[PDB]
């Protein structure tokens, strides 16, 4: 877990230059190392509206079998979309009503990082039943 | 026609271009909200 | 996961059920049933059974441990 | 494009000029006659906001700084809006040494603050090495 964030943070804003490592970390059978590849595709594509990012980053958010990697998928949403905060309420609102809490957790902190310090009030409109959840 | 020749030559290129680009976005939002509620039904099943 | 849910709901009933008799219905999906072991109980009931077969009285099927209407 | 020159409105001209990846047509629309020389301020935000690629982005960003150097006053915005993306250390150090050289320590004093707030580590470490040269 210490080397999870570390190899994600050794590359930062390379925007195409990570994709051999991006693909290699996602394929492996280590769940932490798949999780670390999701942080890596966040930190290499910060503030870019790449369709190739948001496709590949969210395909594993639905499909993957460990739940910790499902969080760090949907936690990486705000790191690539923080520059345009109009899109993050529209894309996380339906993931905030999933069946498992791990998707619903990283849905909430995706709102916290995409809309950083604005008076968005649409993210606040989403967080009202989120703070009234059964799961702690 | 200072602008009348400019309206039909270099703006009508844009006005014709942004027309169908509006029509697809007008189309997909209809198609998207259909996909939203169909996911809303099945998720309301499974959580129950 | 929707097919996993219907399977697990389905295979909660094919089991050596115990038989008690229905006694009273509180509300939606919860009721009072008394077993034929004695020792009257109070358990949840399903969503499968149409509720018009529980008039005051019916012999009913019950899980061993969870003891719910089956 | 000659009809876009005959338009007298040149934002219509600058649209196609960035579509077909041609850049002398880009340079001529800002080094045109006196029709709002702050078209570069439109073009900077146009390259800031909605440029996806980075391969020709710096090229359009550095054909901007050719006209900023050819503008009357160099200092103000062009360095910390363009060159920090273009990460040229010694280009900053030399032209700021130029700004000290005409005894202008008031706006060089400004641009160093704006450089430290915006730009990153190892770009400031690289330029301060070329400071003391």
């Amino acid at each position: 877990r210490g080397l999870a964030v570390g190899i994600a943070l050794v590359m930062y804003g390379r925007m195409e230059e990570a994709d051999a490592l991006i693909e290699s970390l996602c394929r492996d059978k280590d769940p932490i190392l798949r999780r670390s590849g999701m942080y890596t595709v966040a930190m290499a594509y910060c503030g870019s509206g790449n369709n190739k990012a948001i496709r590949r980053l969210l395909h594993v958010a639905v499909s993957d079998v460990n739940d910790d990697v499902r969080r760090a998928a949907v936690e990486s949403l705000g790191f690539i979309l923080f520059r345009t905060p109009e899109q993050c309420p529209s894309v996380v609102s339906l993931l905030s009503e999933s069946y498992n809490p791990h998707v619903r957790y990283g849905a909430a902190m995706a709102l916290g990082i995409c809309c950083a310090g604005t008076g968005n009030k649409e993210a606040i409109n989403l967080l009202e039943p989120m703070t009234n959840d059964p799961v702690n | 026609l200072e602008e009348g020749k400019a309206g039909s030559g270099l703006r009508q290129y844009y006005l014709s271009k942004i027309e169908e680009l509006q029509l697809i976005v007008n189309d997909k939002s209809q198609n998207l909200r259909r996909l939203q509620a169909q996911r809303n039904e099945l998720n309301a099943k499974v959580r129950l | 996961e929707f097919l996993h849910a219907q399977e697990e709901v389905k295979r909660i009933q094919s089991i050596p059920l115990v038989i008690g008799q229905f006694l009273e219905a509180v509300d939606q999906n919860t009721a009072i049933v008394g077993s034929t072991t004695g020792s009257n109980y109070y358990v949840r009931i399903l969503s499968t059974i149409d509720r018009e077969l529980l008039k005051p009285n019916a012999s009913v099927a019950l899980h061993k441990h969870s003891n719910a209407l089956v | 494009f000659q009809r876009c020159l005959d338009d007298h409105k040149y934002k219509q001209a600058i649209g196609i000029a960035l579509e077909t990846r041609r850049l002398d047509v880009f340079e001529k629309t800002i080094l045109e006659s006196n029709d709002v020389p702050g078209m570069l301020a439109y073009s900077l935000k146009l390259c800031m906001s909605l440029m996806q690629n980075k391969q020709f982005r710096n090229k359009v960003l550095r054909v901007l700084v050719k006209i900023y150097m050819n503008l009357e006053k160099p200092d103000f915005i062009n360095v910390c809006q363009c060159l920090i993306f273009l990460d040229d250390p010694q280009a900053v150090s030399d032209i700021l040494e130029k700004l000290v050289k005409e005894d202008n320590l008031l706006m060089a004093y400004q641009i160093c603050f704006d450089l430290y707030e915006s730009a990153s580590q190892q770009f400031l470490s690289s330029v301060i090495q070329n400071l003391r040269t």
